[PDB]
């Protein structure tokens, strides 16, 4: 006759679990405080089994912005996400706006992804919409001379 | 560059989903999209409903110390609360046990 | 929201609420309850076809010096405005309407299109307002005025209404109230609920 | 268990422990100011795993040019490092500029 | 960049940005240990019942 | 690698790292003697029939 | 928590710097004076955020126009700045008039 008395405490203690990961994870830029969502189970007849667990809501509220400076830094005020791709291919999300340049160049986090955005292509560069996404490169090689054409 | 020329190599890509709530964050501080969740739905930061970035900020952890910290108490005390019910049961299973 | 842009509750279990039906749309109190959902779909251009629009007037305002009615001399009309209104295809027309006075307590209203310069320049009286002795108007408020056809668009008609007006010394002329019924197409941009229960969104 | 919570604890000490080093660290000459960044983690239930620290991250803006008067002493103004080796041979790179 | 003659990079650090800082993580780490308090305390009913 | 004269290396112990890692240790200590005890009733019923 | 406090505390340092700043250049003969200006923030909520600083705007009225003597030596009266190139590339613009 446990069942609905042993199913609280795998409930407070998840709900302890989520408590402790917000307060673990402050100070991180990239971090979504989540919530605890409950529910009562009724199979019988007029006698409460216990309590379910419906998955953590995070808070997709903004946070509050920081000038931290540099330049390979991005914060975002309302909605709107940002597109990362890794080695095998796969597309992950964060707002994460921690950037750096590794030896080959590329618009990377502190922990591998790459950027992603529309490549600049055409003469003279230009960014078009309708194009693939791509990762964003800037490469040390300089632009050929160009032929006057238009004064 | 030195020759006073702008040039450009590329756009920032936003993607807003129909629905949120159901990005399954994996790993690091990254999430994954799956059903229940919508298409991608890239756009410019611009215009849509992407709003408008700044270079040089960062986001906060939207965190409040004194929510978690009195939610902290009252979530010990509900712990504790079905601690006694247990017990109870142990008590009133043992007399029947033993007659 | 669920993944195809239906309110439902943590469990799976869909909402409902009341159908909403109409340009626009309305909640209907006797219609069969149904599911209530928030799609992305942009709404198409509104045409223009109910305006209004409230002046104010001065009685000490000296008769123009050039009586022959010009469209770039200041003084020879007394009052003009920019009414924004749209077509069918949601395009900007903003029209030129010029105030002038011929005799006592009488004025002539022109329509002028500025957004199609293809169109002819207003020469002679649209319609004629004749304000009574105390300054309030009794009749002659609705006139129609129809717009340019410009790239393939079909032309606006619209009505126009001046009712609401009053003719004691205001000082100078000045605008305080212009409105459209026709808006451009737009896309949904958020939604909320407000107290008295209904879905109201951006 | 302890695991949503000492985790972090271990992530507080550490976040403090590097103020701590920039607080000693605030009369060196060649001292760039560091932080940490952090990130959470997921298991296969939709509940939070803790918080490790996803590392230590520098600063690198250019301090003032204090003026000592010294002939061998040189600064850099922006993006460079000197160059360095050791009695073993290994390659090092800093941006102090006491020589002697 | 260029590299000034007789002149040497500065500290980086301006104390009254850690100042500061150092005491919200403080506040941080009493909120955390009374967490692995509560855990401890949590632990310590079950097991002594 | 290289050496320093006048120096001396620590004990590269943190009491932070310590101090959490004996309050996990102690209760599963508690808890492995809650398995004794329940072992213990379990088979004095028994015994007692 | 403390981020109004936090902001407000970095706002009011770095008007401070600028303060600063202005004091110690009081004798530069290009000087432009600076200050700051700021800016609250408000999310979805209704209580405030904090502040942060909107930018710092440059004084570019003329100053005085002192008489040293020397022929390689110049000032503008108005609007307009020298332009000067460096080394390698890149356009800077000045209005000091002391020239080498």
């Amino acid at each position: 006759s446990f069942s609905q008395a042993v199913s609280g405490l795998n409930a407070a203690a998840t709900n302890l679990d989520v408590i402790g990961n917000n307060i673990a994870n402050s100070a991180t830029y990239g971090f979504k405080s989540g919530t605890a969502s409950f529910a009562d189970m009724f199979a019988g007849s007029k006698v409460g089994l216990g309590v379910k667990v419906a998955g953590i809501t995070q808070d997709f509220t903004d946070g509050t912005t920081t000038n931290t400076g540099r330049g390979l830094d991005v914060a975002i005020s309302q909605n709107g996400f940002f597109r990362l791709v890794d080695s095998n291919g796969s597309v992950f999300y964060s707002r994460n706006g921690q950037f750096k340049l590794d030896e080959n160049r590329n618009l990377v986090n502190m922990q591998g992804m790459q950027l992603t955005g529309y490549p600049a292509t055409g003469t003279p560069p230009t960014i078009q919409q309708g194009a693939n996404p791509a990762p964003i490169t800037i490469p040390n090689t300089l632009m050929a001379a160009k032929s006057t054409t238009t004064a | 560059y030195s020759n006073e020329q702008e040039q450009v190599l590329g756009q920032i890509v936003l993607a807003n989903f129909a629905n949120n709530e159901g990005l399954a964050s994996q790993g690091d501080n990254v999430w994954a999209a799956t059903q229940a969740s919508g298409v991608a739905l890239l756009g410019t930061a611009g215009s849509g409903n992407f709003g408008k970035l700044t270079n040089g900020a960062l986001e906060a952890s939207n965190v409040d110390l004194s929510k978690e910290l009195v939610n902290m108490i009252v979530a010990q005390r509900n712990y504790q609360s079905n601690a006694q019910t247990i017990k109870t049961q142990d008590q009133i299973l043992n007399t029947l046990v033993n007659l | 929201l669920d993944e195809n842009r239906n309110l439902v509750n943590m469990q799976g279990m869909q909402l409902t609420g009341y159908p909403a039906t109409g340009t626009p749309p309305t909640i209907q109190q006797g219609a069969n309850p149904a599911p209530i959902t928030i799609p992305n779909t942009l709404m198409a251009a509104k045409s223009t076809t109910t305006a209004s629009m409230q002046i104010n007037l001065n009685s000490t305002d000296p008769v123009p010096s050039k009586t022959p009615f010009s469209v770039s001399d200041a003084d020879s009309y007394n009052k003009k405005g920019t009414v924004t209104v749209y077509d069918s295809q949601g395009n900007a027309h903003d029209m030129n309407v010029y105030f002038v006075k011929t005799k006592d307590n009488e004025w002539a209203v022109y329509t002028h299109d500025s957004s199609d310069p293809a169109a002819t320049a207003p020469t002679t009286a649209s319609t004629t307002l004749k304000f009574n002795e105390n300054g309030i108007l009794e009749s002659g408020g609705t006139v129609n005025i129809t717009t340019g056809t410009i790239n393939g668009a079909t032309a606006a008609t619209f009505s126009l209404s001046f009712l609401n007006s009053m003719q004691q010394n205001t000082g100078a002329n000045n605008i305080v109230a212009t409105n459209q019924n026709g808006y451009k197409p737009g896309d949904l941009v958020s939604y909320q609920i407000n107290n008295d229960g209904t879905v109201v969104g951006n």
